[PDB]
């Protein structure tokens, strides 16, 4: 659906930390409380404007990490097209 | 085009002949709706033997060795055939991930049903 994929997605790149990239890769004997517990979604969107590009890395190891965008991740290897 | 148009009455009858196939089809079948086998082997020991038991009974059946021998390509779609008719349904639940391939194909089902449903009310 082109409205559950926008709130889907939307809500992912305002609430995410490095710590869910953590779990999925068996890392929780070094986790920092000061660089992990920061978005890193939200200074990737500061730099595109202060830069001026217009292309954002995305990755696609993110999606998986957060359990509310499981569906979303599954959608995009299948027809990425829309 | 009246010159050269023969009728050769050949003794091998496609109307007749359907309905044997569908008598020897009735575990393999419910492998394939369950997205689990994509290749449907059709031996033909099996049906060497299926016409032992059908002679011994006193049946006048057609000569299914000698029919594929000599043309198998048009019976690519007539075994199709009888097996979309006699399609079981699918034992295991169908979702939502598995096969995205099908997902389109029952969206686009459900939607060419809703249309064709809303244009008889229309007319009618």
């Amino acid at each position: 659906s082109i409205q559950e994929c926008t709130t889907n997605f939307r809500n992912f790149l305002m609430s995410f930390k490095y710590k869910f990239r953590k779990i999925l890769d068996e890392r929780e004997e070094f986790i920092n409380n000061t660089t992990d517990e920061e978005l890193y979604y939200i200074k990737q969107l500061n730099e595109m404007r202060e830069l001026g590009t217009s292309n954002l890395n995305l990755d696609a190891r993110n999606l998986l990490a957060y359990k509310q965008t499981e569906d979303l991740y599954h959608q995009l290897l299948n027809y990425p097209q829309e | 085009m009246s010159a050269a148009l023969p009728s050769i009455q050949l003794p091998v009858d496609y109307n007749n002949l359907f309905n044997e196939i569908t008598d020897f089809l009735v575990a393999m079948l419910q492998k394939v709706a369950n997205r689990e086998l994509n290749s449907v082997i059709i031996d033909l020991d099996d049906i060497l033997q299926y016409q032992n038991e059908k002679f011994l009974q006193g049946t006048q059946a057609d000569d299914l060795v000698s029919a594929i021998q000599q043309n198998a390509n048009h019976f690519t779609e007539l075994f199709c055939r009888a097996i979309d008719n006699n399609m079981p349904l699918p034992t295991k639940e169908i979702d939502y991930k598995d096969d995205v391939l099908d997902v389109i194909l029952n969206q686009r089902r459900l939607r060419n049903e809703r249309m064709l449903s809303d244009r008889t009310n229309e007319i009618r």
